[PDB]
């Protein structure tokens, strides 16, 4: 049967990025906050 | 006697061309995009609620 | 309003028919109003079956099977209001009223998820209808 538009899943909103990029966003989000905390430690 | 000039062949051109076509005629401009469904963005609400 | 909203067979509308091209009005093949418990047909062979979904009868059947997935959250919605409604009266007769307000808050969170499951599953079979030119 020639397919029509397939049904998107409930997690189809994050489709235009790979899972690795969303993962590398979060690990970027953590360490930058750690840097901001550590710069704020060694500075008045 | 049929195959030497293609009475088998040339008639197979015609009867396979005759009944209409369903090809690249409707892949190009027989679509307009629609509004988004809620189901396109439903899982955000599941993340939201 | 929610007891009226559950008990009726008028939660939605449906009209499946075939169209006539050359300056002619439409020919309706099937039309019905329905709810979740019973389904009362309108224009399917002019049949007055207020008909349950557990009994079958071709695409609107599978639409009706997905409304069974939308069952629980309106039912949970009734219980949290009714506890919250009577505890507002016992607080008049405070903490009896404060937590009952949360049961009004926890209700409408299930109202949204109830409307999330309801509308999105209709939109599933809205597109999962096999799209033809004549069938409007």
């Amino acid at each position: 049967k020639k397919p029509q538009k397939s049904k998107p899943g409930v997690f189809s909103f994050l489709d235009p990025l790979a899972y690795e990029i969303w993962m590398c966003i979060v690990f970027a989000y953590i360490g930058v906050s750690v840097v901001l905390f550590l710069v704020s430690r060694f500075s008045p | 006697k049929l195959s030497e000039q293609g009475v088998l062949d040339k008639l197979k051109n015609k009867w396979w061309y005759d009944k209409g076509e369903c090809g690249a005629k409707d892949s190009g401009s027989k679509e307009k995009t629609s509004a988004l469904s809620l189901s396109n963005v439903a899982g955000v609400f599941y993340i939201l609620v | 309003l929610l007891g009226i909203a559950v008990s009726t067979d008028y939660w939605l509308y449906l009209e499946e028919g075939i169209i006539l091209p050359q300056n002619q009005s439409t020919e309706v093949k099937m039309s019905l109003h329905s709810g979740l418990w019973r389904v009362c047909f309108l224009a399917g062979e002019e049949r007055g079956r207020c008909f349950t979904i557990e009994y079958v009868m071709e695409s609107t059947v599978n639409v009706l099977k997905m409304i069974r997935s939308a069952t629980p959250f309106p039912l949970v919605s009734l219980f949290f209001m009714f506890i919250g409604f009577i505890l507002s009266n016992i607080g008049h007769i405070t903490i009896l009223a404060f937590v009952s307000g949360i049961f009004f808050i926890l209700s409408g969170l299930s109202l949204v998820v109830g409307l999330v499951l309801y509308i999105s599953s209709i939109n599933d079979e809205m597109l999962n209808r096999t799209k033809d030119a004549e069938t409007y």
